[PDB]
RNA sequence: UAUUAAUCUAGAGUGUGGUAGGGAGUUUUGGAAUUUCAUGUGGAGCGGUGAAAUGCGUAGAUAUAUGAAGGAACACCAGUGGCGAAGGCGAAAACUUAGGCCAUUACUGACGCUUAGGCUUGAAAGUGUGGGGAGCAAAUAGGAUUAGAUACCCUAGUAGUCCACACCGUAAACGAUAGAUACUAGCUGUCGGGGCGAUCCCCUCGGUAGUGAAGUUAACACAUUAAGUAUCUCGCCUGG
């Protein structure tokens, strides 16, 4: 079994329990990972950080390094592949 | 010299609205290649028009034998006001 | 490398001319005119294709009815 | 049809080349309308054909049947005076259809003038800047377009038989 | 009431334009197809339906009673796998396929369904063999 | 191509007129021997080419 | 299925309304550039090559300036382009003319696909008659190179390349992929018609490209413009 968090642009064959979520964002993320692993964690009995929780305790911070977005540009750093004769 | 559609629609036409039938479309298509000679004679260099020339007439026979099939009578009607035979 | 801008615009087409004549717009197409009596390129005249083709054969005609020149020298 | 002759005459003196327009307009074009004339007057030549460099430049907008072309034509070149004329048929140019519709002139029009407020835009260059140089995106879509968007035609259709 | 956006055009063999919409349809995974509406594929459709490798087959009529189209969907399964495996057309425009009683196919072992629609309508072979009665033999579908 | 010299120094006068005579001199050389219509053809769509994808990495 | 007697519009056409084109023929016109000739200035080389030599030049060449004559082709525009069934089409104009795209509450009512035989067109070279001939150049002469050079290089150089009318009917005439019909992910471009109304960009209907999965292939690769899933018709293949 594997477990995939898929942006629109994967097979969903490969992957078996998708979770329709984002990839590119550094909040996204961390939430999703956390509430896996807050799964695990419960499980292996020790306390969750994330999961079945209220809103005082989720808040998280944005990552510094314009504004914290999620398109994807950069295309002009897709030539056509050197050919010619 | 040029020729007029619309006049030979009303003249054509066996009713009102009819400007679809076989007999308006065959006194158009015949119309059109009397002008098509003229201008064929004339320069006798132009192949592109030959071959509009050419398609045309095969149009018209066609339709011809299409109207032959169905409704024999109309055909003749048709045939002696136009004089296409011969 | 080098930067600019990408502002590569038609200009008739904003303005919706829709018609290019000769004498009405003259000193228009001497703009797209080069300095060397030359038709400017798409990389500098800015235009679309069909206006470009259009002033064009606005400017070819011109240089028949003998209005702009030819070629320096 | 409706023609356009850009004709040339040399810069001997500006009443008889006027004159000169008069006799080329009353002897040919066999079968004519109003032949409305303007004066472009001698403006400097490009080149010295028929060695002249300055020429009278007139230009008649009359209209008539395709034979009015054959008999000036083949008189111009006689006439020692006219250096060049061009029938420039309005039905064969780049474009006659849409000066003719009447639905396109108006969004020409439409589109010109607010490209214009554009230009002129309190305070607009803020430097020579060309006649754009400096235009934004359409900002949100023509809501227009979302609202008036056309449904195809396509059809209703009712079951019969499960 | 059903509504469609597109303009519906087929093909001129009514059995292989639906082999060809089935087929089509089973290798892309597609559901949902729409063809032009015959008598002949509306009751071939319905002894289909009726042998199980499709779940529904609607036709429907316009609002002049002039033209008529058959809308039908595809039985998949919950993994999304079809239960059509195979369909090849026999009796093709030119030349006809003519099979007596006794000599009436039998597919895949029996596994398979040939469709024969000798003077009663469109029948399924087994029916056939049942009424000691043969004739026109449309597609062979597995 | 007259472009004056100006007189203010020598140097800018040849930055720019070896431009120009370049663009000059591709003409030259294009214009020396007679090609048939599909190798001349070949050719100008080649150099296209060129300048296409050398303005596409350049932009 | 075939035959016959009829109805319908969705196939295909016609008309109206939008509309893009280097589509074709005929008749006129124009400028750069080369050659020749005319007139000046001028004074020893020019030309050509790997290096040179034939060759041109004190009879004043090359060069420079002006003018005249003539023929051929139409820089730039010109394209991650347009048109035509193909060959092909790019200086300008006039006249005649072919097809195509989009929307159709209009009309006829299966009138459609393919096509043996037949007809038309069909790059260049080649032929016959009559013109034309600036440049270029098969054949040919000379100078080089070479062991030899009937070739690659150079200097000359006829037919021809051009026009009109008659033939020839072949090409790697290639997308090495016949036409028509139905279905099958998507993305990035670009062109045309239409809708909105700043361009730009969004949507629809088409044409032309790139990338790309199922699918196909022996592989390369094709992949909604198929070499994929299927039907009709024609042409063609059966070891060297
Ligand atoms: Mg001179
Ligand atoms: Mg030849
Ligand atoms: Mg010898
Ligand atoms: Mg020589
Ligand atoms: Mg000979
Ligand atoms: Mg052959
Ligand atoms: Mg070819
Ligand atoms: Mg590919
Ligand atoms: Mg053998
Ligand atoms: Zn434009």
């Amino acid at each position: 079994p594997v477990v995939a968090l898929c942006n629109t642009n994967t097979n969903p064959e490969l992957v078996d329990f998708i979770i329709p979520a984002n990839n590119h964002q550094p909040q996204s993320t961390c939430l999703l990972m956390n509430l896996l692993a807050d799964a695990v964690a419960e499980a292996k009995a020790m306390p969750t950080m994330f999961a079945y929780k209220p809103d005082e305790e989720i808040q998280i911070e944005i990552p510094q390094k314009k504004q914290i977005t999620s398109q994807r540009l950069n295309i002009t750093r897709n030539p056509e592949v050197l050919t010619r004769e | 010299m040029q020729i007029d559609k619309n006049g030979i629609i009303k003249s054509a036409q066996l009713h009102d609205k009819d400007v679809g039938s076989i007999q308006v479309q065959v006194s158009l298509l015949t119309s059109q290649i009397k002008q098509l000679t003229d201008h064929l004679l004339a320069n006798k260099k132009d192949f592109i028009s030959k071959r509009g020339l050419y398609a045309k007439v095969s149009k018209r026979k066609r339709l011809l034998k299409y109207l032959k099939h169905n409704d024999l009578e109309a055909y003749r009607n048709l045939v002696k006001t136009l004089n296409l035979r011969g | 490398p080098l930067f600019k801008r990408s502002k590569k615009y038609c200009r008739f087409c904003a303005i919706g001319q829709l018609r290019i004549d000769l004498i009405d717009d003259l000193e228009a197409l001497k703009r797209f005119l080069s300095p060397y009596a030359k038709i400017n390129p798409r990389r500098i005249t800015g235009n679309c294709q069909m206006h470009q083709r259009h002033v064009a054969k606005a400017l070819k005609r011109a240089r028949y009815l003998a209005l702009v020149p030819f070629v320096k020298d | 049809m409706q023609y356009n002759i850009i004709l040339l005459v040399d810069g001997s003196l500006s009443l008889e080349q006027a004159n000169q327009v008069n006799e080329k307009q009353q002897q040919t074009l066999t079968n004519v309308e109003g032949l409305q004339t303007e004066y472009l007057g001698l403006k400097e030549l490009a080149y010295p054909i028929k060695k002249q460099l300055s020429a009278h430049y007139y230009r008649w907008k009359f209209s008539g049947d395709n034979q009015s072309t054959k008999d000036f034509k083949r008189t111009a070149n006689i006439n020692k005076q006219v250096l060049r004329e061009l029938i420039i048929n309005l039905e064969r140019e780049y474009g006659y259809l849409a000066s003719i519709n009447p639905k396109k002139q108006q969004l020409a029009l439409q589109k010109r003038a607010k490209y214009d407020e554009i230009i002129a835009r309190e305070n607009n260059p803020e430097n020579p800047d060309v006649p754009v140089t400096s235009g934004l995106a359409s900002t949100q879509p023509r809501l227009s377009r979302t609202e008036k968007a056309q449904k195809p035609k396509e059809e209703l259709w009712d079951v019969v038989q499960k | 009431m059903i509504t469609t956006t597109k303009p519906i055009k087929a093909h001129f063999d009514p059995v292989a334009d639906l082999l060809t919409k089935i087929n089509n349809a089973r290798k892309a995974k597609l559901m949902t197809v729409t063809t032009i509406a015959s008598k002949l594929k509306i009751a071939i459709l319905e002894i289909l339906v009726k042998e199980g490798y499709l779940a529904n087959f609607q036709v429907l009529e316009n609002k002049s009673k002039t033209k008529r189209i058959v809308t039908f969907n595809l039985k998949y399964t919950q993994r999304r796998i079809p239960s059509i495996n195979g369909v090849k057309q026999i009796s093709k425009p030119g030349l006809r396929i003519y099979r007596p009683f006794e000599k009436l196919p039998l597919v895949l072992n029996g596994l398979g369904i040939a469709i024969i629609s000798t003077s009663d309508g469109v029948m399924t072979d087994k029916v056939a063999r049942l009424k000691k009665i043969g004739g026109e033999i449309l597609a062979y579908v597995w | 191509p007259k472009i004056e010299v100006k007189n203010d120094d020598l140097e800018l006068a040849l930055k720019k007129f070896k431009r120009v005579s370049l663009e000059i001199r591709r003409l030259a050389q294009r214009h020396e021997y007679h090609l048939r219509k599909g190798m001349r053809l070949r050719e100008k769509r080649k150099i296209a080419q060129k300048k296409r994808r050398k303005f596409r990495n350049m932009v």
